[PDB]
């Protein structure tokens, strides 16, 4: 390959306020077709049974560099894709010179580091504020993931096969990465992300079109419905869940995304027991399913969110639920202010409540039901000792 | 055969992955390099580099910048002054850029890793957390110290574990001052090098009316300059501890009673 | 049956009729506020129009 | 899933054998790949009326080969059913 | 007349990317 000279210049982009803060900061090298470094060879010549091996070799270079993210020599960037803006798709193109053999094996990795690279700008723009603290968790654990496993064994196997392995075959290599099974977990994960990215499409076009228990209650509660473009907390919990549901005979598949999704909601879980333990509500995402205003002079007005909800809030015994969890609350919060106390220590009652750890369990079990009647009963308790005695 | 061999004749203008090494070190420690003129913004990259490799280059250079750029801010907020709290953030800015310095110096004198690819997944982490550096140093000049005390709790409360985890070091670095200059004032009354950080002050200007402050008690709190996790009730006593200390101690003349 | 059914409904019309005259409890909101974290939030808007300039800069670099 | 894994499996070992190339006669390498071809038969002989019965006609079948005479049709039944069950 | 800039802008991109 003969070296033709060009201007290969990166700099420092003084810009990071649009992008966010784990995304790109430099700019990109120049591409094969654009400012050539090396001369593309023909692929025809090596396409021989003699030089069938060094084009093989070839190819599985240019499908490692497409599998880390990328270009080749014989296989390059497409006309849609930017390498200037994040929002591009990307997708790749192949010269047509390369055996069909060849062609359709470099074509599923480039399927493979395309939905990386989507997958990759997904969690990147995820890590912002604007797609809250739940969203961010799940984009930190989809680049942990990346980093730990799907590198690791491509740096471990593939490449090691490429450069201290005689005798090796692109068949080889797929059967490897299909052993290894981090293809098919990539293709979950962007089926994942495709039905995020579609439910954020109906999110955004209905724009024009979006009880009397309520009543009955004496609580200064109502309902705060606003959607936002992209599912956040509890949405994104619906929507693993029934990612969940649907996978059907992958058992390990369910089961490593069980622990992505506990990870995930660790969070949730927290800020559900402080708020039926102690009432206080500290909601900087717009996560929780419940706010308080005043953030009429000292009743304030607490507002359920049912975008964030983990349930539908339908039913009657939901709805009693809901009613039931947000009067824990308010009394805690009650009581809080009364005593001029930050938190309610657990020796003031008998009734002692222990934090969510798994959030799928505690949905499908009367655990929760449990816990939440518990704390009820202790809230309940203990205003009316209080107002019973004081 | 092996593929070295077969794809050596495409390479055979290609820099080593020794001398890249070297040259990779030498722009990561700010040196100047043959190969990259490491100026200020431009590495000037030749074009005998593969695409691929130029990639991964321009990555670890924009690494590098983004070290030596917080390494001019923290030169500069050295040379400069501001409150006790964000001299103390400064210097564990400058605790962690030479902890990533150890590291890479530990990187290149070891040389047991091969690959530049697991080289940039083992840097990834550093390089994470010098841009989160960065981009704090890119408004750090400019927020105050409620701004900055807001920041640091949000970013706890962030999802991310880095970022928490800082958050809570810069935190607790500010509030261990913060009640030391609370202790100060509840026991001597003092406000030197407050800069502002404080929520009680002296206002000695005078409209006319008792010049030489027989009865004007020249001491003024504010409200909002207090934190959320310390009372309004709380703050107030405190006011007035530091008052009528100093009344004790001006008009009163009770100088054994006070020390 | 419908005697007790009249009976319940006619408490339950007025129970609901004095609470609706009774400033109407029952409400339903929208949210129109968000947080701000200056150390993330955009100060200005002009680091548009830099990008602007840099892509004219990439624009031009594309020309040449 | 067991399918794609016995038709991998097939892959791996044809990709085995080929990287080797110690087989020198292409008559020992078909008696040595008879077992995997009559595997591969029996699975295609399968997968012909699979999309056409039902759970209980599939665990049916499945009894029928364990009690076929054959040893490789009744490990894979066994196999089948133990997977149903 | 930001947006409007920005609109110009954008008619700018779209015909270098007629050109490239």
């Amino acid at each position: 390959m003969e070296i033709k000279e060009v201007d290969d210049r990166a700099e420092l982009l003084r810009y990071t306020n649009n992008i966010p803060l784990l995304g790109k900061l430099v700019n990109h090298q120049p591409l094969w077709s654009t400012n050539p470094k090396l001369k593309s060879f023909s692929l025809e010549k090596i396409s021989a049974p003699d030089q069938r091996r060094v084009q093989e070799a070839l190819v599985v270079k240019d499908l490692l560099n497409v599998l880390i993210g990328l270009e080749g020599t014989y296989i390059r960037y497409f006309n849609d894709y930017e390498p200037s803006d994040p929002e591009t798709p990307i997708e790749f193109k192949i010269a047509k010179k390369m055996d069909p053999s060849f062609k359709t094996f470099s074509r599923r990795i480039v399927r493979y580091g395309k939905q990386y690279m989507i997958l990759t700008r997904a969690y990147e723009k995820w890590s912002d504020t604007s797609f809250g603290m739940v969203l961010q968790r799940f984009a930190y654990e989809i680049r942990r993931f990346l980093e730990d496993v799907y590198l690791k064994t491509l740096v471990e196997r593939l490449e090691r096969d490429f450069n201290k392995v005689p005798n090796f075959s692109i068949r080889e290599l797929e059967q490897i990465i299909n052993e290894t099974e981090v293809n098919k977990q990539m293709e979950l994960l962007y089926n994942i992300y495709e039905e995020i990215f579609r439910e954020i499409e109906e999110r955004r076009t209905n724009q024009s079109s979006q009880n009397e228990s309520s009543l009955h209650l004496r609580l200064m509660v109502a309902f705060d419905t606003t959607v936002y473009p992209v599912p956040k907390g509890g949405a994104i919990l619906k929507i693993f869940q029934q990612k969940i549901l649907e996978n059907l005979g992958d058992r390990s598949s369910v089961m490593f995304l069980k622990k992505l999704l506990n990870n995930i909601s660790q969070d949730y879980c927290t800020m559900l027991y402080e708020w039926l333990t102690q009432g206080i509500l500290n909601d900087p995402y717009q996560e929780f399913m419940t706010y308080d205003d005043l953030e009429r002079a000292w009743d304030t007005q607490y507002f359920i969110r049912k975008d964030v909800l983990l349930r539908d809030c339908d039913s009657e015994e939901d709805k009693n639920l809901l009613f039931k969890m947000l009067r824990t609350g308010i009394l805690l919060k009650v009581v809080r202010a009364s005593l001029q106390i930050p938190t309610i220590p657990s020796n003031s009652s008998d009734i002692t409540i222990q934090e969510i750890n798994d959030f799928a369990d505690l949905m499908e079990g009367s655990n929760l039901e449990l816990y939440v009647d518990k704390c009820y009963s202790r809230a309940n308790e203990i205003f009316l000792k209080l107002f019973f005695q004081g | 055969v092996t593929l070295r061999q077969l794809s050596n004749p495409y390479y055979v203008n290609t820099i080593p992955e020794e001398d890249i090494l070297k040259y990779v070190s030498y722009t990561l420690l700010a040196t100047t390099s043959a190969l990259f003129p490491f100026d200020h913004e431009q590495i000037q990259i030749p074009s005998k580099i593969p695409n691929f490799e130029s990639g991964l280059l321009h990555l670890i250079f924009e690494a590098g910048l983004l070290y030596q750029s917080l390494g001019y801010k923290v030169e500069k907020f050295r040379m400069l002054n501001i409150s006790p709290m964000k001299k103390a953030l400064i210097i564990e800015i400058s605790e962690e850029l030479q902890n990533y310095t150890a590291f890479v110096n530990n990187l290149v004198s070891s040389g047991t890793v091969v690959s530049l690819k697991s080289l940039y997944r083992e840097i990834y982490e550093n390089i994470i957390r010098l841009r989160i550096y960065c981009r704090f140093t890119e408004h750090l000049e400019e927020l105050s110290g409620d701004t900055f005390l807001i920041e640091l709790n949000i970013f706890k409360s962030h999802g991310d574990l880095t970022i928490r985890k800082i958050a809570t070091n810069l935190f607790n670095s500010m509030i261990s001052l913060y009640y030391e200059y609370l202790m100060n004032w509840l026991t001597k009354g003092l406000l030197r090098a407050t800069y502002g950080e404080f929520f009680i002050a002296e206002n000695t200007d005078t409209n006319g009316t008792d010049d030489d402050f027989i009865y004007h008690i020249p001491i003024e709190f504010n409200q909002e300059r207090v934190p959320a996790f310390i009372p309004k009730e709380l703050a107030y006593k405190i006011f007035m501890i530091g008052k009528s200390y100093i009344f004790l101690e001006k008009y009163c003349k009770e100088v054994q009673w006070t020390n | 049956e419908q005697e007790v059914r009249e009976h319940q409904m006619k408490k339950e019309r007025f129970d609901r009729a004095l609470e609706s005259k009774l400033l109407g409890k029952r409400h339903i909101t929208y949210a129109n506020s968000d947080i701000s974290n200056k150390e993330l939030y955009i100060n200005e808007i002009k680091s548009l129009k830099h990008e602007i300039k840099e892509l004219r800069k990439e624009k031009n670099d594309t020309l040449n």
